[PDB]
């Protein structure tokens, strides 16, 4: 496997702050709200922006599933 | 002024010596010494200083008068590795020039104890740990000077101190010895003297120079009380014994190198304000012991000063001669003059 | 071979020499120090007075602190109870670099905008000049009374490891160093009191 | 019943106890068992040789002297101590216990002092086995070296000398053979351990052909004289096979005789390591109570020790109720054991603090301990220490993840308080409910100052409104169509004169917060001066430094919450600067640049000359009334107080700035740290830029975590810790104290007791 003791964890709560901080960020770029994009130089196409931040977050959720059962080895 | 750039490397250097300074026994502490009965209250009342617990683990049985300087004399010396160990540049150079006195005093020992031809195993013991130089027990080999400098002094740091010594190409007698021993000596605090002046700044330049003047004023006296007694040395021959340096070098030197009987040394010191009061006395060791802790005393002043290691390397030895003086009496109860300790803290 | 001294006096013979000829040329007043002073602008007395004030307030808080906190922590480690007694040591040393703030909070809301026309006037370059030796005033004595306050704090660290009955009679000498940071800082406000922003 | 002592000290009670000598060693485990007795030494002014009860004490560290030399036998012979985990038999409820009694001392001081004797003898003909088991492994190494390493031109010295000194060597028999030496050497790959030193010591051999009898006999004693171990070889090869076969079959036969010696001193030392720490947990509470009756005086005519001792007035009533059950344990009837006594010394300070007091506690205590029925500082540090740290670190996520990182220790506490930590961890540990306070403020504060993550909230209307159309690219200002209810609004976001606005508020909040806090605390000052009946330290001190502070920088913070109660521009008056007039109020008095209210210049010149008649009413009146009811003790000290009271005003309320500084650089490296690092990715629709969010994700809660909340977190916190030693207890606390710290028994855990002797 892994450490599974320091190195399970490291990548368990990055993964865990990983899901939560880019769901919102790519929801807030779904909706306009002009802090995201309110400037002129700023990504443009709205919610195009919001799919490729969604698609990170999923890859964070593969990674917090897959080393969560690492853990739960022991 | 002096304490701008003094602490970028030597304050921490600076506060630790301070506290060892503080360590010092006062005078109540040796009155306190001088009241015990046997040598175990002695312990008990040395584990309330800076001492404590340093006897521990010995016995109470196995406590010795010559155990209690050997082992008050390794924490000096463990001090004063502990602080070389720190120091670097000019602070280096200065503690390795304390250093090479030491080693002097080893090789004299050394070459001394191989003439008498006993083992090289008790010459290496009582042998000052502080001056040590790996290759020094190859120094029992090969009975004359010649096959000692071309051998083995070469890559020491007392080769240069060899320069006055070939005059004689024979093998060495208990004179021979003394004399390369005096020889050594004399360039050793002539070239320290001209390190301290060129390179150490100005509130440990003077008082390192006034300290170095006293160690070769005492040097001087004492070789010309060594030489009136039964030896016939030429009056020339003696004036390369002598430092250059000090207060009584350039007209004092002169009479104490001709001074034929006891009272030719009288009436040379007699001019010199600082002396003349030492040839009637009792123990005339005694006073050079008193007036150096009075310098050491004075050298503890001044603040951003590297002379503060002297100071204390000096007055931590004189302790550790006060404490025997007294671990020799109540071992041997012999109160009657127990309480000729020096002390001046 | 003292080469900064070689080249301190390759600068003089340069001078020397230089100014030599102009004199003899006919053209002395070529070398003309108060034309320097009308067509150098305000702006660059102005900024160089506000770093070189905060930068030389600091720069004397930090040598102060180093000079006491080097015997303050050599000092501790045969009597460690110094270190929370003497911390106001240290204190005095950084309270330099503060006044540094304030008078770099003072004299940059003067820093406006003048116009092309009406840009080298006599209240403009009176601006620039205040500005400008208000600011080393406040930073040189500031730099001067760090590191003096560093220094009676050194020895003030030594003295109460020494004997704890003596930090009382040496805190008294740090009260009278730093008295002159103060004295920088008032001097310094009062000399940028009447110059007004560049209108 | 029992008095709370966090408000002020506990009040404290010296009490007499007159113990009989045949109850004297029992009365004394009595009064340790119970933790809550502090002995004063009585017999100061005597030697530490010429007190009483001093033979025991050397029996008794003659006893722990041979017990760290049995741990310090544990060594080098790995055998793990027994550590038994009942620390329950000894310490906890009932606080009595019965005491082992005298034959068990006895059978411990000679079985000690017995088996100190067979370990040495069995220790010493071990170790001078091995002596002579390194010198034929080396000598083995000799004769299997080949035929190469015994030729090339007795006439050869063969040796194995110390890596050190191989240099050494060829230097000095280079120049005693005048370059006509033929040295060799090969290298050994393994530590040789010694037992004359005790280091690992790389070693190598050597040898050294030369033909003579004077040259042999000075080379050997030159390579003896290094510490080399010299060696005779024969020259044949079958001289090596028979000295091979030789001294080998000897290795074996010291290998047989190294086991079972090395056996049976294994054997007893395991014995040993069993219940060695019960042993010494005996015989260190036995000198505990031998060291606390040799500061208590004994009579001879009557058979009375006495002594004195510090206890809480509030538990006078356990004292007696546990004598007098060891009393009816062992039938005795004694006359009155416990006399409280009426004094004029300095009792201890003793604060209970009950598990959330006590990491403020101990935060307050690091820099004095209290004077007795002294306000405790420790008090109001629970909420103010928290929250300067708040406005230093406003941040509505980063205290999310301090709250986060604070509740990890607090919900298993039991988990941890029964297990090693090591002085970080430690650290961490016991104060983890400052972590959770700080991190809770931090949520509030950085909820006011509007940002999370350095970004803002958007959760009301603004109070400021656009205008209706522009250009891509037009300076447009906004046109302030209210007020925003609660924090700052969120229309200042980028704004380009965001730090102009924004540090105004953040100056003045801290000069408001700086000057609430120190009144605040002086205010500790006159309840002091009230309850310890000190009315002339309230007119001497407490009210001209309350009138000299008061009237400069309160005035300052009254004009700075009037200027924005005004509308400036409503009314057609100039707004004026309150620096400006700060400066002026002292360097140009009389003077008004620009009017802030009706009759300002009468005002300022009553506030400087009425600040200014408190230099003289301070420093004058505390000295003469010592004078006529000056003598210098009084006089200087009052001259360094006004001097030192003036110039710490200004100091000190130009000292907390630093929320405003600390403040504005954690939002500008939070600030700058989002767009360098996570908006980048913001610009990568595409397959590469999926992964490139997740490694620039990565990277900014690594940095967000590490530099931004731990060590701009620690910043913070050891800026609040200054506030509250320098700027808030230079007003009450008055310093130097004594602290409490009973008489009671605790575990002593030998590692801490060996490495701490020698």
């Amino acid at each position: 496997p892994v450490v599974s003791t320091g190195k399970a964890w490291c990548c368990t709560v990055l993964s865990a702050f990983g899901v939560v901080i880019l769901s919102v960020i790519a929801h807030l770029f779904n909706t306009n709200h002009e802090s995201f994009v309110g400037s002129i130089n700023d990504p443009e196409d709205g919610p195009a922006v919001a799919h490729t931040v969604y698609l990170a977050a999923l890859v964070y959720l593969v990674f917090f599933v897959f080393c969560g059962f690492q853990v739960y080895l022991a | 002024m002096e304490g701008v750039y003094f602490n970028i490397d030597n304050g921490f250097i600076e506060g630790v010596v301070r506290g060892y300074r503080n360590g010092l026994l006062s005078n109540n502490q040796y009155i306190n010494l001088t009241q015990c009965d046997t040598l175990e209250d002695l312990k008990l009342q040395l584990s309330s200083t800076d001492y404590g617990n340093f006897l521990s683990s010995v016995s109470s049985e196995s406590l010795t008068t010559s155990l209690i300087q050997e082992y008050a004399s390794s924490k000096l010396y463990h001090e004063f590795n502990y602080i070389r160990d720190q120091s670097s540049g000019s602070t280096r150079k200065f503690m390795d020039y304390i250093t090479y006195g030491y080693m002097i005093d080893n090789v004299a020992l050394m070459i001394t104890g191989t003439i008498h031809d006993r083992d090289k195993g008790e010459i290496l013991q009582r042998c000052h740990p502080l001056g040590w130089f790996d290759t020094l027990p190859t120094l029992s080999v090969a009975t004359d000077l010649e096959s000692l400098y071309e051998t083995v002094l070469v890559d020491t740091p007392l080769a240069p101190y060899f320069k006055n010594c070939f005059d004689t190409a024979e093998e060495l007698d208990d004179m021979n010895i003394e004399i390369i021993r005096n020889k050594l000596y004399k360039a050793y605090l002539e070239d320290f003297y001209n390190f301290v002046t060129e390179e150490i700044p100005e509130p440990a330049k003077e008082c390192m120079q006034t300290l170095l003047g006293f160690e070769a004023d005492r040097r001087s006296i004492n070789i010309a009380l060594n030489s009136l007694q039964s030896s016939d040395i030429d009056p020339d021959l003696k004036s390369d014994l002598l430092p250059n340096i000090g207060k009584l070098y350039p007209l004092a030197t002169f009479h104490l190198a001709q001074a034929q009987d006891f009272e030719g040394v009288r009436a040379a010191l007699a001019n010199v304000y600082e002396y003349r009061g030492f040839l009637e006395t009792g123990n005339l060791e005694d006073h050079f012991y008193q007036l150096e802790m009075e310098l050491c005393r004075d050298a503890f002043t001044q603040q951003f000063a590297i002379s503060t290691v002297w100071a204390w390397m000096k007055s931590k030895e004189q302790e550790v001669r006060n404490i025997t003086w007294i671990a020799e009496c109540i071992a041997q109860n012999q109160r009657e003059r127990i309480n000729n300790y020096i002390s001046v803290y | 071979f003292s080469f900064s001294h070689f080249l301190y006096y390759l600068v003089l013979i340069v001078v020397i020499v230089y100014g030599l000829y102009k004199l003899f040329t006919g053209h002395g007043s070529d070398i003309n120090f108060g034309k320097f002073l009308l067509r150098t602008s305000p702006y660059m007395w102005a900024n160089l007075g506000i770093a070189l004030c905060v930068g030389l307030s600091v720069v004397g808080a930090a040598w102060g602190i180093f000079i006491t906190g080097s015997s303050m922590i050599g000092a501790g480690v045969r009597a460690p109870r110094i270190t929370t007694k003497n911390l106001i040591s240290i204190i005095f040393c950084e309270v330099v670099a503060i006044y540094g703030l304030i008078i770099a909070i003072v004299f940059s809301s003067k820093l406006t905008v003048a116009t092309a026309e009406n840009m080298y006037s006599k209240s403009n370059l009176y601006t620039g000049y205040s500005l400008f030796w208000a600011g080393i005033t406040v930073g040189a004595s500031n730099l001067i009374c760090g590191i003096a306050v560093g220094i009676t704090g050194a020895t003030a660290a030594i003295s109460d490891a020494a004997d704890s009955a003596l930090f009382v009679k040496i805190l008294v000498i740090e009260i009278f160093g730093s008295i002159l940071g103060l004295l920088g800082l008032i001097v310094g406000l009062l000399m940028a009191g009447k110059a007004s922003e560049f209108q | 019943e029992k008095e709370e002592a966090i408000f002020r000290s506990a009040e404290m009670a010296l009490v007499q106890f007159y113990i009989p000598q045949e109850i004297s060693r029992d009365s004394a485990y009595t009064l340790g068992q119970l933790g809550l007795v502090q002995f004063r030494d009585l017999n100061s002014k005597v030697r530490a040789f010429q007190r009483t009860f001093v033979n025991e004490i050397r029996r008794l560290d003659n006893v722990e002297r041979q017990y760290r030399y049995f741990y310090s036998l544990l060594k080098k012979h790995d055998i793990k101590l027994y550590e038994g985990d009942t620390d329950k038999y000894l310490d906890g409820s009932g606080e009595l216990y019965v005491p082992p009694s005298g034959s068990v001392i006895d059978d411990y001081v000679r079985n000690a002092s017995y088996l100190e004797e067979r370990l040495i003898q069995m220790e010493d003909a071990t170790d001078q086995i091995e002596v002579q088991k390194n010198d034929l492994e080396q000598y083995r190494f000799i004769l299997q070296s080949g035929d190469e390493f015994f030729l090339k031109g007795v006439n050869y010295v063969t040796g194995v000398i110390a890596r050190d000194k191989v240099a050494t060597l060829e230097q000095i028999l280079w120049r005693v053979l005048r370059g006509n030496l033929f040295f060799k050497t090969v290298e050994i790959e393994q530590p040789v351990y010694d037992v004359k030193t005790r280091e690992y010591k790389h070693k190598n051999a050597f040898i050294v052909f030369s033909h003579g009898d004077l040259i042999i006999k000075r080379i050997r004693k030159i390579a003896e004289s290094l510490d080399a171990n010299l060696y005779d070889v024969d020259s044949s090869n079958e001289g090596r096979s028979q000295q091979l076969a030789k001294v080998n079959k000897n290795l074996s036969d010291l290998y047989t005789v190294l086991k079972t010696t090395s056996t049976t001193l294994e054997s007893e030392l395991y014995a040993i390591a069993k219940e060695l720490d019960s042993w010494f947990q005996d015989v260190t509470r036995e000198k505990a109570i031998f060291e606390i009756l040799n500061k208590s005086n004994y009579d001879t005519n009557r058979k009375i020790l006495i002594a004195e001792g510090w206890i809480p007035r509030d538990e006078l009533a356990t004292l007696q109720a546990r004598l007098g059950e060891m009393i009816a344990r062992l039938g005795i009837d004694v006359p009155s054991i416990i006399q409280v006594l009426d004094t004029n010394h300095t009792p201890p300070t003793f604060h209970r603090t009950n598990k959330f007091t006590a990491g403020f506690q101990s935060i307050c205590d690091c820099y004095g301990i209290a004077q007795y029925r002294e306000i405790n500082a420790g008090l109001p540090t629970i909420v103010t220490f928290p929250f300067m740290f708040a406005i230093m670190f406003g941040d509505m996520g980063h205290g999310f993840l301090m709250t986060l990182a604070a509740l990890s220790l607090v919900l298993n506490e039991k988990k941890i308080n029964k297990m090693k930590r090591g002085e970080i961890f430690d650290m961490a540990f016991t104060g983890r409910y400052i972590i959770l306070l700080m991190g809770v403020f931090s949520m509030y504060t950085g909820f006011l100052y509007n940002d999370i993550f350095s970004k803002t909230m958007t959760i009301f209307k603004s109070g400021w409104k656009w205008p209706d159309h522009w250009k891509k690219g037009e300076s447009i200002t906004a046109t302030s169509v209210g007020t925003y209810p609660i924090g700052l609004d969120w229309a200042w976001h980028g704004t380009e004169n965001a730090l102009l606005f924004s540090n105004s508020y953040k100056m003045k909040l801290s000069i408001l917060m700086g000057f609430i806090h120190m009144t605040y605390s002086y205010f500790f000052s006159l309840a002091n001066h009230l309850y310890f009946n000190s009315m002339i330290d309230i007119i001497g001190n407490f009210i001209p430094g309350l009138l000299f502070m008061q009237g400069i920088f309160g005035y300052l913070s009254v004009c700075i919450v009037y200027k924005w109660a005004v509308d400036w521009v409503k009314d057609g008056k100039p707004a004026p600067g309150l620096l400006n007039m700060l400066i002026n109020m002292f360097l140009s008095p009389g003077t008004i640049d620009d009017e802030l209210y009706p009759h300002q210049a009468k005002v300022q010149v009553f506030l400087l000359l009425m600040a200014l008649v408190c230099i003289p009413w301070l420093l004058l009146v505390k000295p003469l009334h010592f004078k006529f009811t000056d003598f210098g003790d009084i006089m200087i000290h009052q001259v360094i107080h006004t001097i030192e009271f003036c110039l710490n005003c200004v100091s000190h309320t130009a000292s907390y700035l630093r929320l405003w500084a600390l403040s504005l650089a954690h939002a500008q490296l939070s600030s700058v740290l989002w767009t360098m690092t996570i908006q980048i990715a913001f610009g990568f629709r595409g397959f590469v830029g999926v992964f490139m969010t997740v490694a620039l994700f990565a990277m900014w809660f690594a940095l967000t975590c590490a530099v931004l909340v731990l060590m701009e977190g620690t910043s913070a916190m050891l800026h609040s810790l200054r506030l509250h030693w320098v700027e808030s207890m230079s007003k009450f606390f008055v310093g130097e104290g004594l602290p409490y710290e009973p008489f009671a028994f605790e575990y002593k855990d030998m590692e801490v007791a060996v490495a701490s002797a020698s």
